[PDB]
DNA sequence: ATCAATATCCACCTGCAGATTCTACCAAAAGTGTATTTGGAAACTGCTCCATCAAAAGGCATGTTCAGCGGAATTCCGCTGAACATGCCTTTTGATGGAGCAGTTTCCAAATACACTTTTGGTAGAATCTGCAGGTGGATATTGAT
DNA sequence: ATCAATATCCACCTGCAGATTCTACCAAAAGTGTATTTGGAAACTGCTCCATCAAAAGGCATGTTCAGCGGAATTCCGCTGAACATGCCTTTTGATGGAGCAGTTTCCAAATACACTTTTGGTAGAATCTGCAGGTGGATATTGAT
């Protein structure tokens, strides 16, 4: 498990900008977006996993992610949370 | 055993749109919505009661909570259904 | 005799007993008066009615009979108040409202 | 041999993607990223498939909203192309 | 006649106001506005001296930060003058407009 | 007809001072009426919540605690008056 | 009349261990009070949710700890956890 | 012989008080014995951290009494405290000195 | 580069608003000893679902060419905001009745607590059903070269 | 404006996964029904502190002038959108073994529940102390004109 941040491929970032209403994208946007996503995921997984452990579990649950998102003000509906 | 508001959501769905269904993922979101508003109102009520050194949450705290949490028109109608329900409940 | 549920006594579809129970177990105060659950069940029932009323319309407008997440998203985002009540909420599989800034259109 | 002008297909895509709701990042690739980041936090962790899905649903909704603000920031610069300076201003004002 | 070039005096004011902490809106006028706005929510109200004070403190801090973000949006536009457009764009991204 | 509407009591010189604190060097004329609008919306949101706290406690006086609590709800926590 | 509790005397005592010759104005003491009530609520509130998620009736130092880990930024958290663990250990050994 | 829990934990903060405040706060049905010790230790530590930095700020201004401005300068010049108090306004604190470079006179 | 007008500093000074030390009375804490109750861990273990290996195939990622067009650098004109001195109308400050925030006291409607009795919302496993995804095709735009 | 190459709208249509539909079990819910405890509304009242009014206080509104900047226009180079060829790795369909979560039961360390004794933090009023904010002075850096 090494360099998966590149799984977020140029095409996929483009589709996301599109849904976002973006018509033209500069070449340096793709590395910037990966950076942004990495921090976002780091913060959510950090909190989610803290919930896992407090409950002495080895399996991260949907609820763990949902409580982590609510802590960060990004309430998500649909998975129990 | 795990409860959800699914059947009540479904009854209500049948009153407003007698011939419309709902996919499970959508019911799931509806269950989320109801639990969300519930915690938001109760919590608002909880603080409300504390700030006033009261140890009881009544229909009155729930009402202020509703006023602080919901936007304009939605509150107006929520407060109505709420007052209405308590009055009707109290006569039986 | 006859034993009528607190919900029917209030004229509600939502469960008054359940809500009352949930109120006590969630530790919000030492005591929970009888009106609290009745009133809360009612506000909760009114809110789900308003959103289903609107989602059901988005379904119909897209020629569908079953409400899916995108229908809940459209109803919420297209409603000024529900949009704010849920201003910091993400509806999974909801997409976004179609919207393209003007300077990006041709001619 | 017929050729659409630059931007015509991009507008076609915006209308297409703003109309549907499927996730846009490939699933397997996204999952490895989750496991990689989580792992570098704590080893021997396992994931319920719905947990990875919830992280993905949140992540994509977060980036899409970010691109709208970015897009607004670029246009504010009298441009039609988003650049890093735009993403950065949107995050700096968001409080990120 | 001695005259300072445009910007020399403003720049002096930025240095001065970033060093101090006193409120910058005159109190009475503020108090009148506060009470007026209040009057639409409930008649015949009274305000503790400290409540008006808290509101001014909160309001000023809020405006001073909105001005910071506005400058940033103006500079983004490659200007050095904040305009309606810039306050508008900042409130929008702050989620205050959306 | 007198000399001032209340929101016009928030004056150019004061608004300027605020901006200065925010590091603004040059200000466009239209900004002034624009700022008053934003201030009005900000106070309506806070005073409304605070007053709802006043009524709930059956009082006729808005207390610092009523503002401090409204501010906290609106995510604008203020230290100094209870908090 | 009545009583109005505040953390002031405790805040003052701590000010001395840190800056024996330094003082603090009234308004500043109010901010510190606000600061202490604020962190308390945040930590307790979080501890409260943790217990509820896990279907527990009790808030133990365990919950206070995880709350701290969730609320405080890195280094702050590191030390905060340290001090907390030390205080309990010492309290017990007595 | 009655000794205070604060002395046993070896803390300046009121352990008996924090306990009382946890119970009344309705945070849970029960409150363990060590939780108030722990929570008071954390409260004390953070309190020292801010006064420690504000004190310094007082010294840098050739002043011996800490005022709001000193607490504001302490918090915003510290990455971590600034984050912890990211959505908090310190009354009478002012802002940090800062002028965007492009607004400076061309030397 | 040369003054000349001002702004900014610094070292020192002193009055007073706000910080401090002091005694006392005391209800509300907070600590202590005893009795009873219970939340939740250790222990055993049924059972869901998570990781994983397998294989087939096409959706979709990657790498390239080519040229249209846009970021951004530069020049520029009038328009508009910064500076400033000029004149007073509004804010600020210190002083005074009374309106309400509270402290106290009373007493009942309403909320626990506990024992039964009764209705019911989940759910384990079914079999039957129906809305729509996705393939097809042809009528209708929408685009771009000329 | 006409025309050719594409994309798009769209109603008809069949396979299938996901939704509605019982049958039966049920313990956890919810409700009915005495008995016990009490929270806080309500009435009365005392003491702040808030609204208001006078006057000593110190900003703000107003018009003139011009320098500098918003934004319109022009220009060019290079980079990013289309289109296309090639093939790989995601995705989809399955089955498998097991780790790890979650149900159930036994039991004790820790927590609740008074009841009693001691102590302590908040309050009120009185008196004395002191850190620093402006106010002065004279030195010097800053700015803008020549």
């Amino acid at each position: 498990l090494r360099d998966n941040i590149q799984g977020i491929t140029k095409p996929a970032i483009r589709r996301l900008a599109r849904r976002g209403g973006v018509k033209r994208i500069s070449g340096l946007i793709y590395e910037e977006t990966r950076g942004v996503l990495k921090v976002f995921l780091e913060n959510v997984i950090r909190d989610a996993v803290t919930y896992t452990e407090h409950a002495k579990r080895k399996t991260v649950t949907a609820m763990d992610v949902v409580y982590a998102l609510k802590r960060q003000g990004r309430t998500l509906y649909g998975f129990g949370g | 055993r795990k409860e959800s508001y699914a059947i009540y959501v479904y009854k209500v769905l049948k009153q407003v749109h007698p011939d419309t269904g709902i996919s499970s993922k959508a019911m799931s979101i509806m269950n989320s919505f109801v639990n969300d508003v519930f915690e938001r109102i109760a919590g608002e009520a909880s603080r409300l009661a504390h700030y006033n050194k009261r140890s009881t949450i009544t229909s009155r705290e729930i009402q202020t909570a509703v006023r602080l949490l919901l936007p304009g028109e939605l509150a107006k109608h929520a407060v109505s259904e709420g007052t209405k329900a308590v009055t009707k409940y109290t006569s039986a | 005799a006859k034993a009528k549920t607190r919900s029917s006594r209030a004229g509600l579809q939502f469960p008054v007993g359940r809500v009352h129970r949930l109120l006590r177990k969630g530790n919000y105060a030492e005591r929970v008066g009888a009106g609290a659950p009745v009133y809360l069940a009612a506000v909760l029932e009114y809110l789900t009615a308003e959103i289903l009323e609107l989602a059901g319309n988005a379904a119909r407008d897209n020629k569908k009979t079953r409400i899916i997440p995108r229908h809940l998203q459209l109803a919420v985002r297209n409603d000024e108040e529900l949009n704010k009540l849920l201003g910091r909420v993400t509806i999974a599989q909801g997409g976004v409202l179609p919207n393209i800034q003007s300077v990006l259109l041709p001619k | 041999p017929h050729r659409y002008r630059p931007g015509t297909v991009a507008l076609r895509e915006i209308r297409r993607y703003q109309k549907s709701t499927e996730l846009l990042i490939r699933k397997l690739p996204f999952q490895r990223l989750v496991r990689e980041i989580a792992q570098d936090f704590k080893t021997d962790l396992r994931f319920q498939s719905s947990a990875v899905m919830a992280l993905q649903e949140a992540s994509e909704a977060y980036l899409v909203a970010l691109f709208e603000d970015t897009n607004l920031c670029a246009i504010h610069a009298k441009a039609v192309t988003i650049m890093p300076k735009d993403i950065q201003l949107a995050r700096r004002i968001r409080g990120e």
